[PDB]
RNA sequence: CGGUUGGCCUCGGAUAGCCGGUCCCCCG
RNA sequence: GACGUCGCUUUUUGAUCCUUCGAUGUCGGCUCUUCCUAUCAUUGUGAAGCAGAAUUCACCAAGCGUUGGAUUGUUCACCCACUAAUAGGGAACGUGAGCUGGGUUUAGACCGUCGUGAGACAGGUUAGUUUUACCCUACUGAUGAUGUGUUGUUGCCAUGG
RNA sequence: UGGGCCACUUUUGGUAAGCAGAACUGGCGCUGCGGGAUGAACCGAACGCCGGGUUAAGGCGCCCGAUGCCGACGCUCAUCAGACCCCAGAAAAGGUGUUGGUUGAUAUAGACAGCAGGACGGUGGCCAUGGAAGUCGGAAUCCGCUAAGGAGUGUGUAACA
């Protein structure tokens, strides 16, 4: 019974994203690199899964 | 590759008086005053008018990784001006499924207890930063307004209350319960 | 020269100025270096800080009471470099070991002297100013030493009795600028032998 | 509620009480005891209060050759009990229960300790006394 | 103890067993609850104890 | 037992900035 | 992660024969300490074909813990049971002037196979002396030494744990 | 004396080896000295006992003789930097970290990125009704009555969504 609008901001910063192949990292949705050190900042991302 | 010249200017406004002291910008309009300290950068900062009031910034055989900064701090001191002039305000909503998610503010708008999230026993309190003000909305119901002049404090605090209402051991992609940033504005919206 | 030679910690290189001081150390010319928890070193706080971990780490097993002793004070630390610049296993280089002295902050028989300064160890000369360092004194007081909020409460004190000494300089320098423009009439005479040969611009 | 507290054990594994129910056992041999993390050469021990892996060795064939769960209710070994005194019982004795705690038997010989009766409240239903 | 050490640290290490001296030994234990202050001896008249 | 062959009695510091001096406000 | 391909490690077994045959005590267990990390559990996290519960894959991480038994000389193994978990290794395949001596591996003896035989067997079996520290160091404790004139009391904390 | 060993290049067996075996020259053995921190063999150079001068290889922050030159031009930041023949430690594969380069492409008939309007249609022709009067594994593919528009790469679909 969670608004759509509060369920997509809560969605927002917790669902769409992208994560990193290599290292597992939550990466902003527009990423093409990966920010950590630890993976050599790989370009090897998909996107977050989703509960849908 | 050293670039012989960047440099690039900030118009300010008549309201606003702003002084430097070296690398220390001090901004003065009519919310009150803001003071930042640039000096771990090199570059020189200058005013021009004597009625239009432009503020350049120059760089001087800089690299890249240093050409940057030079935009970086004009839109920290457009920042300020803008928390001088206008006033940052951060309006977020607390959205919850099942237990209401139950917001105190303590002292002057300057502690924020959150009691009923997730249906926890533990109370959790967060001391804003100084000089920024959290209170309850009264146009929507379940909403906190945090206000202030700085937004590196004003954000930093919703941040903080933001990761303070998180979720462990469970799916976050359900389980979305939580305290987040609807919209970052400003106040008398002129 | 006979006297002691007394540096200024505040602002240096660690190695660089323990490469000047153990030479000269070794020529002779006892050496007071104090304010060695203003020493800075290259290179990034946590990377020095992860360095020294490492030294902490190296211990004789089987008697860390026997092994090499990690001294915690900036004084010790730089002095503990300068014995590593130094030829200290022999009977020269614990005569130059000797020779030197190190102090945190600046103790009373040397707050009330001149202090000199090293232009080729200063941190404004040998880094590029967009460049990491760290600080001894916060390197220190992390890795184990317990002085450093004493330190800077008698740092304040010796500052505050500094600046009102100063002050007295100012007054007097004041007052002999008034007595030359009272007694210049006589002394116009001696002025201009001292205008000839170069002194007094 | 309340926990129970430690009392002298004084029961280690290879020991072989007597079954004070009446199931048809005599014996219960100790093979372990429910909760032992246990230590380098330590022997796991138990005291009254304690579940235990048992196997009967004397009694009725069909009891014989498995292991159940215990529960010990008299220990000849005497345990400080917090109001001072000390007590111990003429023998040792457990009882065969499943593993919630419910007795296979249903009638207990002899006296059962405080110290178990408050812990199982099944089993100090069928006791005679609480010792 | 009936090995001290290994071979190849060639030392026997300050951390195995060894015999010496037991007791008198300098210790602080904490969280000690007083539960009752005396009086001693006082004489008021007839003393009272 | 030997060395030695005038002294410096002191701001804090900044380094893309400093130092010195005066006219009008404030500090018992 | 198939077809392929790049590595690391020296806890496997080989390959080699550099050191040792005027001798470095040769298996396993027991005992005891320390190290490693290629993390089983626990702390803090990220991911999931993560609803919860359970689990799986990663990261910082070796602080702390990782057991009681049946059988076997066993290392390995397998099972019973408890557990948060019952992780994996190194230290002259740690450790015999620490033990033990079940195995192996002298001399006694039996069997099977082989040999005409004396005898052999990396086949089975049984019985078979485990010596010395008082030296130096290390370590554990115990007196003391070195300057402050002597001596005492009360104290500080470098450094090590 | 008739045990040799090592190195450039050539070379046999071997996955390889500080492995085994050859050819050629030099060495070590039989040889000290300067350098390679340390080292039979590397680099320099071979030695009566000394003074002066100068060098080789190698160096010149300090240990430690010598840059205490107002040395030149760049590159590089490492929460495992890097640092000199033999030589004493790393690869495939990656990086929107920064620096240089090669080739191609678009742009005042206004780029790229953002503020945005019509941004769509018979024809879904065909395909397929377990799928299209938008968005579907198959072969397909036209004209739109258009300032420019599909048999869509957009609106998770049998859907007029
Ligand atoms: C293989 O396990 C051994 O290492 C071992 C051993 O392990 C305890 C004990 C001994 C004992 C002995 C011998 C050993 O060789 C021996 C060996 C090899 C002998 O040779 C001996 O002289 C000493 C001798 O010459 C005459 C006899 O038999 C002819 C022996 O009994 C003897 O007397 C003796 O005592
Ligand atoms: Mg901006
Ligand atoms: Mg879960
Ligand atoms: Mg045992
Ligand atoms: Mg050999
Ligand atoms: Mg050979
Ligand atoms: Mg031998
Ligand atoms: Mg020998
Ligand atoms: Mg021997
Ligand atoms: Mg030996
Ligand atoms: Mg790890
Ligand atoms: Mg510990
Ligand atoms: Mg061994
Ligand atoms: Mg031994
Ligand atoms: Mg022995
Ligand atoms: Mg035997
Ligand atoms: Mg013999
Ligand atoms: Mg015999
Ligand atoms: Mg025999
Ligand atoms: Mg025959
Ligand atoms: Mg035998
Ligand atoms: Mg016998
Ligand atoms: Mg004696
Ligand atoms: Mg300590
Ligand atoms: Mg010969
Ligand atoms: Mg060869
Ligand atoms: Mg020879
Ligand atoms: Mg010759
Ligand atoms: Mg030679
Ligand atoms: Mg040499
Ligand atoms: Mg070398
Ligand atoms: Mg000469
Ligand atoms: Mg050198
Ligand atoms: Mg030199
Ligand atoms: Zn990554």
């Amino acid at each position: 019974i969670i608004e759509p609008s509060l369920r997509q901001l809560a969605q927002k910063y917790n669902c769409d994203k992208m994560i990193c192949r290599k290292c597992y990292a939550r990466l902003h949705p527009r990423a093409v690199n990966c920010r950590k050190k630890k993976c050599g900042h790989t370009n090897n991302l998909r996107p977050k899964k989703k509960v849908k | 590759m050293k670039t012989i010249l960047s440099n690039q200017t900030v118009d300010i406004p008549e309201n606003v008086d702003i002084t430097l002291k070296g690398r220390t910008v001090i901004v003065k309009g009519p919310r009150g005053t803001l003071r930042r300290d640039f000096n771990h950068i090199n570059v020189e900062l200058s005013l021009l008018g004597k009625k239009k009031k432009r503020l350049r910034v120059d760089k001087w055989w800089g690299n890249r990784k240093e050409l940057a900064t030079v935009r970086t701090i004009c839109s920290h001191v457009q920042n300020m001006i803008k928390g001088v002039t206008l006033g940052f305000r951060y309006k977020m909503r607390s959205v919850y499924a099942h237990f209401p998610i139950n917001v105190v503010i303590q002292e002057n708008g300057s502690l924020v207890e959150i009691r009923n999230f997730l249906g926890e026993k533990y109370i959790r309190r967060v001391r804003m930063r100084p000089g920024v003000a959290c209170s309850v909305s009264q146009a929507q119901k379940d909403e906190l307004i945090l206000e202030g002049n700085d937004i590196e404090l004003v954000s930093n605090s919703a941040a903080l209350i933001q990761q303070a209402t998180t979720v462990k051991n469970k799916d976050i992609r359900k389980f979305l319960d939580g305290i987040y940033v609807s919209e970052k504005g400003t106040v008398q919206q002129a | 020269e006979v006297q002691v030679l007394v540096l200024d910690g505040r602002g240096h290189l660690l190695g660089r100025l323990a490469a000047i001081v153990a030479k000269q150390v070794l020529l002779g010319r006892k050496v007071v270096v104090v304010r060695c928890e203003g020493i800075n070193i290259s290179g990034n706080f946590y990377r020095n800080k992860l360095k020294y971990l490492a030294f902490l780490r190296k211990r004789m097993n089987t008697n860390p009471s026997r092994g090499p002793y990690h001294f915690r004070a900036p004084s010790r630390i730089f002095w503990r470099t300068v014995r590593g610049m130094l030829p200290h296993k022999t009977k020269r280089g614990q005569a130059a070991l000797d020779r030197l002295k190190v102090f945190d902050g600046i103790p009373p028989p040397y707050d009330k002297k001149k202090r000199m300064v090293v232009p080729a160890a200063l941190k404004v000369v040998r880094l590029k100013p967009t460049r990491k360092f760290a600080y001894l004194g916060r390197l220190a007081h992390e890795v184990g030493w317990k002085y450093q909020a004493v330190t800077a409460t008698l740092e304040e004190k010796r500052k505050e009795k500094a600046k009102i000494h100063y002050r007295k300089k100012k007054q007097l320098m004041r007052l002999r600028k008034q007595a030359e423009k009272n007694v210049e009439k006589k002394i116009d005479k001696y002025t201009e032998v001292l205008k000839t040969h170069g002194l007094l611009v | 509620s309340g926990a129970k507290f430690r009392i002298s054990l004084g029961l280690p594994v290879g020991a072989v009480i007597n079954c004070a129910d009446n199931t048809g056992a005599k014996n219960l041999y100790i093979i372990s005891v429910k909760g032992i993390k246990g230590r380098l050469n330590r022997l796991p021990a138990a005291g009254v209060g304690d579940m235990v892996m048992a196997t009967v060795k004397k009694g009725k064939p069909e009891l014989r050759k498995k292991v159940h769960p215990a529960v010990v209710i008299r220990q000849r070994k005497s345990y400080r009990r917090k109001d001072g005194v000390f007590l111990y019982f003429e023998d040792n004795a457990g009882v065969i229960v499943n593993n919630k705690g419910e007795m296979k038997g249903s009638a207990i010989t002899g006296p059962v300790a405080k110290e178990c009766a408050d812990l199982w409240p099944r089993i100090a239903s069928n006791a005679g006394s609480i010792a | 103890v009936a090995c001290i050490g290994a071979w190849h640290p060639a030392r026997v290490a300050f951390s195995v067993a060894r015999a010496g001296q037991k007791g008198y030994h300098h210790r602080t234990e904490i969280n000690k609850k007083i539960y009752k202050i005396g009086q001693g001896y006082l004489i008021k008249d007839g003393k009272l104890i």
